[PDB]
RNA sequence: ACAGCGCUCUGGGGAAUUCAGGAGGGGAAAGCAGAUGUGCCCCGCGGCGAGACUGGCGCACCGCCGGACGAGCUGCUGGGG
């Protein structure tokens, strides 16, 4: 939007970021020390940064459709953890009815194989969660309840993957009916992990200015 | 372009007597390339550049490490001449001649680079 | 900091001032001792490290405000005895340590000519004036502040010097500049109202200079236009008016301020017959512009500003206000 | 030698910004790059991922004769992390961009360059780091940037000429600290290149002591320079600071 | 404009503030 | 220090830099001996002759009995070496100058300073010996 | 004094401005 | 004895006006040294007088070019007209302290009331206003917009880009930057080509064994729609895709006939047409850098574009990192970066240094010298074939 | 362990906390060298200063140095009204 430099307090900025912020763009490019271009070189400037406003906008529409096609293979998963973390597992397991043979304790460490195979054979301690850690459930706790948070989503999403892989339905079955499972699922998982962030912290003797 | 240029009274026939006494004490090395390693190896005490160069850039390349390392350079108006004064048969474009810790050239070498400091 | 040390003079020196005042019955002794308290606070928060022209103000309005209620409680009282000097003292001395500390702050310069003015201190304001355009000489306000009080005192000779020292600086903006051209042809006028001058030369010479400046636009010469345009009431007005015209016509053949001002030249003193004979030659003129090839909307949106100053005026006829409407709505 | 993908570690040296990379058979110099991920003068760059954006950049003593005077041992160099260095005889900006990595983004450089060439190599490295500024300029004359330098704590001055203590005590005078540090790089060759070089020193630092300086330090950088010699002096004092 | 501000307040240095942060060594057996 | 070749100074070579002691120039104003002459036709070669401050300064404290000798130092052809030290002392002086700089003959006559500066290598020690002047380690000469 | 800001005279104007004011103002 | 001094800093001139002025005969003196240390004992000696910043950068460029050459500037005579009392020397003189000899010599000219003491002469007034430079930021605080450190910075470079003339004659990093450009986006252009064809020949899979060009792939992956709607030459774009009526189309139509592919549904084919149409965007692009670094290289450096051609020249310029590290290098560093190959590499070398410094230190190139060392590379091909 | 050496002894370590000191870095206009209300007028002293004179010198001859009148403007914490 801006072109060079002489261009700027005749340019137009609002749109793309609010004042507060590109007023500061208008006073550095009055103070500033960048040497003169032609306009024979900003037209690879400008055309460049057409191709990666370009390529924003396709990676955009990508991560929609990503989000429309993993609500619809699997809806149960989609309603537990969302379409970037169960694309990533489908995309480590290979398929869906690849992931779907896998134990909670294994969907709990997919992802951080290396860390878990380097502890497992020095007898160190193995990783607490693998791709789930970027899932949202998981980065609401703090302290050891994201490690027992990441024990409980991972099986509830072994079990909905499961789900989602396997039943059956009369095809004329809504979407709020077949992501029943990852509904309750996640309305009882939220209660869970709202009970041990809200456990208590432990009672002390009140103490006087004497120490009595 | 050759801001350092020796002048006529004495001064350029001097410094061909001098090219060519190091060039008889081996103590010199001849053409571009080798005047360039010479001065970024540091061993060069002074280097003379031809200014009678068809177009005048590789004695315009070698004056900026002369001035990075801060080693004296004075141009000389005739490669013909700078090829006669070493002996050659062929025409030289840039002298360097070096520094060794015993001789007595570098009396030479000493008033010479005296000269051209005065004439920079 | 030795602050303690430091104020201590000023509440010192300001301590016989409340022994006259608790001699005579004006104020009484608890209302001295919360005097005490609040002049000591103000000294040790003026004389800090880390001050503010915020704060310098604060005690600057608070003791102004003491000696007009002391002034409205000696009148009350009936006492002639006690005076006003030491308070506009110390209070000239509030100011000038101000000004030492915080020296580029134009509020508070303006605070200290505003105070010095306003307590009839013309020669104490001059100096004031001078130390203040000597800090700030880009700023056209106190360029015309010095200028406009000197005219306004009648000294036309120091109004000149301060214009055209601040006309030698003040090169970017034309704001001082039309300053100077309103100054000029209001001495102008009262040359003309106390009935060379005859030729009325400088407010041309003004603009034959400012011809070759860094702010040499169109529309600076129409901002030079429209001061020119008020108080038509002269009489070399038409010359001054015509060259402006002449000039812009000249440099800039095709631009819309130059096709306004051959919309708006010969309206220059009217009010009234005379006033509706040069509409229509003014509507002639914009009728011609508006058809001709010109930035149409630039001079269209020129003419809705000058139509609402147009409309902003009682006392005409409604053919002609309806028929503005219309040339007005399809633009 | 010291070949490309040998592993280093990066040790802190005793002075302020420099560190010292040792590994295998070889130890060498750096210093911490301002700008990451490119060389300016084609030279040998550390690249260490903390568990990217840091990297080091390695100082050539045949090249910089303050990584020379390093490596000879002075006791201090004046230079810590944000304090002023006004460099004379900045030619090319190859030692220049080193002293600009040691004083870091919240130091300044002040890079004087004489001739117009390496005021060209100056002014790029100088777009490329944006604290060391670039005053193309002759030494011999500092009236021409007493608007461009204020009052540094160091002068580096590297210039070879024979009048090189009136150009350092013109240039002290006019932008030097009560108490400033500077480095002084002494050529006998082109000091004086009759006399011996220890009687050329010592006639160099009576001079600079006649100009006001009290010299602290001096060392002859001998194996990497044969004849040159760095003198440490601090302007209008004893001691560095205060 | 103007918020409640977040309450933060619950040896030897980390990293070296005069040497451009060079962190402390993890000193692993490899090193 | 560079030039210095397992006690033998490579930094000496004419013209000599010898700093004089105020023994050695009242014992040669007492001689009736011209110093710069001497000092000349004891090395064979053009000597340069400097006084420290400190020199000039034991001179001056001592009475107003020595001042032909004050005179003859205070000559105006020789150079001054102004010292930034506080007790002038000329013994700790000269040999705090040798120590740093290592380019100076040293003339004196006293056999304690003799002796302090016979301990460091590559300094010559030149000395009044009643009838001319006599360079002690110096090998060219 | 260098109290106030004196009027301008032939030897203190220094641009055009000032010199075609003070020719103005010296026919008048 | 002084009365007022001049100081001249990169935001402006500032006139200070000194009151307790200093010692001259205890100048050396430890205790007026640490007078002239803190500013608690310094600003008592100088009290601000006037101030007069620059109106532009364009100003202060002026400014500076005129200071150091010595004459004086216009707004300075106004500023010293303004704050010094107006004399002529007759019975009363101003002593001003000034940094420079010559602008004190101009100022006395300008002013004959007014005696000027230079700092470069007189003692006193060195360190008065090396006492202002000292503490030249707090003395100024109260009215200086900002700081002086990036005031100072961006004034040197301009002003040494006045003196140098360096924009006219440093154009490299284009070149350098457009090589990096070119190789990160022909390496995306595959990678993406690549993607989309393994993707699309899942649905239909006759295309990659009948059709190569992978950009023109994505060209017909974005014209062809779906596996069921082929028609062979209906409007505007197989005839200049490829040849058109009897060699081509039919062959895409019958594989479209004999294809055996899965079917594909109408948002995946929006996927992947948009992915094609992102492909053959940048493949668009690319040809844009191509033609613009070629016009650009043969306005830089034509004797290298014409010795070695465009993509190779401008990637020994990239991997030099700039002309005059490449103009800086001998012949075997830049051969760095059987027989007769090697010969042949050797002689190369010798005449790509020689066109690198020609076309470097050129002010604006040539062409004719680069022709003539090419026509010595051509004459030499044909020497080396004669034996 | 023996023998030897060093430091130290209301034995020796660690933590919390109170008080008494020391050194260094950074930040701060960080500025009480003589602290007297305003306005006008008169006096005295002093500065600019337009203009008008005058004396002597001047063998590179091209120019110097010095007296005393002064319209107008202006300063004073010098003192008085
Ligand atoms: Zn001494």
């Amino acid at each position: 939007a801006l072109g060079l430099r002489t261009n700027a307090p005749n340019a137009d900025l609002s749109e793309i970021l609010p004042p507060e912020i590109e007023a500061a763009v208008k006073a550095a490019a009055d103070i500033s020390m960048g040497t003169e271009i032609s306009t024979e070189d900003y037209e690879n400037i400008k055309l460049l940064a057409v191709q990666v406003v370009e390529r924003s906008e396709y990676r955009r529409q990508l991560a929609e459709y990503l989000q429309n096609r993993m609500k619809a293979i699997s809806p149960n998963m989609t309603e537990l953890i969302g379409a970037l973390v169960g694309a990533r597992l489908i995309a480590h397991s290979g398929s869906l009815v690849n992931l779907a043979k896998n134990p909670g304790s294994t969907i709990q460490i997919l992802g951080a194989e290396k860390a878990l195979f380097r502890a497992l054979k020095t007898k160190h301690a193995t990783p607490k969660y693998g791709i789930i850690y970027h899932a949202s459930l998981v980065g609401q706790a703090s302290g050891p309840n994201k490690g027992k948070i990441a024990r409980q989503l991972a099986a509830k999403i072994a079990l909905s993957v499961r789900t989602d892989a396997f039943e059956d339905f009369p095809e004329n079955a809504d979407d709020e009916t077949r992501a029943a499972v990852g509904i309750q699922a996640r309305a009882k998982l939220e209660n869970n992990l709202r009970l041990l962030e809200g456990k208590p912290l432990n009672k002390g003797v009140a103490l006087g200015p004497n120490g009595i | 372009a050759a801001w350092p240029k020796a002048e006529d009274p004495a001064l350029v026939q001097e410094l061909l007597d001098c090219v060519q006494q190091a060039s008889h004490y081996r103590q010199l090395k001849k053409g571009a390339n080798e005047t360039t390693k010479s001065v970024n190896r540091g061993t060069s005490e002074l280097v003379i550049l031809a200014a009678d160069t068809q177009p005048l850039s590789i004695v315009l390349h070698i004056p900026l490490i002369c001035e990075e390392k801060n080693v004296p350079y004075v141009y000389v108006p005739s490669k013909v001449a700078l090829g006669r004064a070493c002996g050659v048969s062929r025409a030289v474009i840039a002298v360097s001649l070096t520094s060794n810790e015993a001789s007595d050239l570098n009396s030479k070498i000493r008033a010479l680079r005296d000269k051209v400091e005065r004439l920079a | 900091a030795w602050v303690a040390d430091k104020a201590r003079f000023y509440l010192e020196r300001a301590a016989p001032e409340l022994r006259e005042w608790e001699e005579k019955e004006i104020f009484t002794k608890d209302e001295i001792r919360n005097l005490v308290a609040k002049r000591s606070d103000f000294e040790h928060l003026v004389l800090a490290p880390g001050t503010k022209p915020t704060d310098f103000l604060n005690y600057v309005n608070w003791e102004r405000s003491l000696d007009r209620l002391r002034a409205k409680r000696c009148a009350r009282l009936n006492i002639r005895s006690v005076t006003s000097h030491a308070s506009q003292a110390r209070t000239f001395g509030i100011f000038e340590r101000a000004v030492l500390k915080h020296p580029g702050s134009i509020e508070l310069w303006l605070a200290y000519l505003e105070f010095a003015a306003q307590v009839k201190a013309t020669k104490r304001w001059r100096r004031i004036m001078t130390r203040a355009l000597r800090l700030h000489p880009m700023n056209a306000s106190l360029w015309t502040l010095a200028g406009r009080r000197a005219a306004q005192n009648g000294d036309m000779q120091r109004a000149r010097a301060h214009f055209l020292r601040g006309c030698r600086f003040c090169t970017r903006e034309p704001t001082l500049w039309l300053e100077y051209a309103r100054c000029e042809m209001d001495w102008l006028a009262r040359m003309e109202a106390k009935k060379p001058a005859l030729s009325g030369a400088i407010p041309i010479a003004v603009f034959d200079v400012a011809r070759k400046q860094p702010f040499w636009g169109p529309a600076a010469a129409e901002k030079f236009f429209d001061v020119f345009a008020k108080f038509g009431h002269l009489s070399c007005h038409e010359r001054i008016i015509s060259h402006v015209v002449t000039t812009m016509q000249e440099l800039f053949p095709n631009h819309p301020c130059t096709w306004s001002v051959h919309i708006r030249q010969p309206l220059v003193g009217v009010d009234t017959p005379a006033f509706p004979k040069a509409l229509r030659e003014s509507l002639a003129r914009l009728k011609a512009a508006l058809q001709s090839t010109t930035d149409r909307k630039a001079l269209a949106t020129k003419m809705v500003a000058w139509m609402d100053g147009i409309l902003a005026i009682e006392k005409l006829d409604a053919a002609i206000r309806t028929v503005l409407e219309h040339t007005k709505r399809s633009l | 030698g010291a070949k490309a993908g040998k592993k280093v570690i990066v040790e802190p040296h005793r002075h302020k910004g420099v560190f010292v990379a040792r590994g295998g058979k070889e130890d060498l110099l750096c210093t911490a790059n301002l700008v990451p991920g490119e060389s300016v003068y084609g030279e040998k760059r550390i690249s260490v991922e903390t568990p990217t954006k840091t990297e080091y950049r390695i100082w050539n003593p045949f090249r910089s004769k303050l990584a020379a005077g390093i490596l000879g041992g002075l006791e201090t160099i004046y230079m810590k992390p944000g304090s002023k260095v006004l460099y004379l005889g900045a030619a090319s900006g190859t030692s220049v961009s080193h002293v600009a990595d040691i004083v870091g983004p919240t130091g300044a450089v002040y890079a004087v360059e004489f001739s117009h060439r390496s005021g060209r190599d100056l002014i790029n490295m100088a777009t490329r780091r944006t604290n060391v500024i670039p005053i193309v300029e002759d030494a011999r004359k500092p009236m021409a940037y007493r608007m461009l330098v204020p009052m540094v704590d160091v002068i580096f001055a590297d210039v070879a000429q024979p009048d090189q203590a009136r150009i350092v005590g013109i240039n002290a005078r006019l932008f030097l600290k009560q108490g400033g540090g500077l480095l002084i790089s002494i050529k006998a060759s082109c000091i004086d290149s009759t006399a011996p070089p220890e009687q050329v020193f010592a006639s160099e630092v009576q001079k600079l002591r006649e100009d006001k300086f009290f010299p602290k330090e001096q060392l002859t950088l001998e194996p990497y320079e044969r004849d040159h010699a760095m003198v440490s002096c601090v302007y209008l004092q004893k001691e560095f600071e205060g | 404009e103007l918020s409640v501000r977040v309450p933060q307040l619950p040896g030897p240095p980390d990293t070296l503030s005069d040497w451009y942060n060079i962190p402390r060594t993890n000193l692993t057996p490899e090193l | 220090p560079s030039s210095m070749f397992f006690e033998h100074n490579e930094a000496l070579v004419p013209p000599y830099n010898v700093l004089v002691d105020t023994n050695f120039l009242s014992r040669t104003v007492g001689a009736k001996l011209p110093l710069l002459e001497s000092a000349m036709d004891c090395l064979y070669a053009s000597v340069n002759i400097i006084i420290t401050s400190c020199v000039m300064a034991e001179l001056e404290k001592l009475g107003p009995r020595y001042r032909v000798a004050l005179m003859i130092a205070r000559d105006e052809r020789w150079q001054r070496l102004t010292c930034d030290h506080k007790g002038t002392y000329a013994d700790d002086c000269i040999v705090d100058r040798v120590q740093k700089h290592r380019i100076y003959i040293v003339a004196t006559n006293d056999r304690d300073l003799k002796r302090r500066i016979r301990k460091i290598p590559g300094v010559p020690i030149m000395s009044v010996q009643k009838g001319k002047y006599a360079i002690e380690r110096l090998p060219g000469a | 004094d260098a109290s106030e800001l004196q009027p301008i005279t032939q030897k203190t104007s220094g641009t055009e401005l000032e010199q075609t004011i003070l020719a103005i103002m010296e026919e008048s | 004895v002084v009365n007022f001094l001049l100081f001249e800093s990169a935001v402006g001139f500032s006139l200070f006006e000194v009151v307790h002025q200093a010692d001259t005969v205890g100048l050396e003196l430890p205790e007026v040294k640490d007078a002239m240390k803190t500013l608690d004992k310094f600003g008592k000696m100088v009290k601000l007088r006037s101030f007069n910043p620059w109106t532009s950068a364009a100003q202060g460029l002026e400014a500076i070019n005129l200071i150091s050459e010595g004459i004086m500037p216009e707004y300075l005579k106004s500023a010293l007209e303004m704050n010094l009392p107006q004399t002529s020397g007759k019975k009363s003189k101003v002593v001003l302290g000034v940094a420079d000899k010559k602008l004190a010599g101009e100022i006395t000219a300008a002013f004959p009331g007014v005696q000027c003491e230079a700092a470069d002469t007189s003692e006193v007034v060195a360190a008065l206003l090396r006492g202002i430079r000292t503490h030249a930021n707090k003395l100024h605080k109260s009215l200086q917009e900002g700081d002086i450190g990036r005031a100072q910075l961006g004034l040197g470079h301009a002003y040494s880009r006045a003196k140098v003339k360096f924009s006219v004659h440093k154009n490299d990093n284009h070149i350098i930057q457009g090589i990096a450009t070119l190789d990160a986006l022909d390496k995306s252009i595959n990678q993406g080509a690549m993607r989309v064809r393994e993707w699309y020949g899942w649905h239909f899979p006759e295309l990659i064994r009948i059709v190569s060009d992978n950009i023109t792939y994505a060209k017909v992956v974005l014209a062809i729609g779906n596996k069921s709607s082929l028609t062979d030459e209906s409007v505007d774009d197989l005839a200049n895709v490829l040849n058109q009526d009897q060699d081509k189309a039919l062959a895409i139509i019958q594989a479209a006939k004999v294809s055996m592919g899965q079917d594909i549904s109408e948002v995946d084919l929006q996927m992947v047409r948009d992915l094609a149409s992102n492909v053959t965007s940048m493949a668009d692009y690319r040809r844009i850098l191509a033609e613009s670094l070629d016009k650009k290289m043969s306005e830089v450096a034509p004797n290298l574009q014409v010795i070695l051609g465009t993509p190779v020249a401008a990637r020994l310029i990239a991997h030099a990192g700039s002309l005059t590290n490449l103009a800086k290098y001998p012949a075997s560093t830049l051969q760095i970066l059987p027989k007769v190959k090697g010969r042949i590499s050797r002689y190369l070398a010798n005449k790509c240094s020689i066109a690198s410094r020609i076309d470097n230190f050129s002010e604006k190139p040539t062409r004719h010298f680069g022709e003539v060392l090419r026509q010595q590379l051509e004459q030499r091909l044909e020497w080396y074939a004669k034996g």
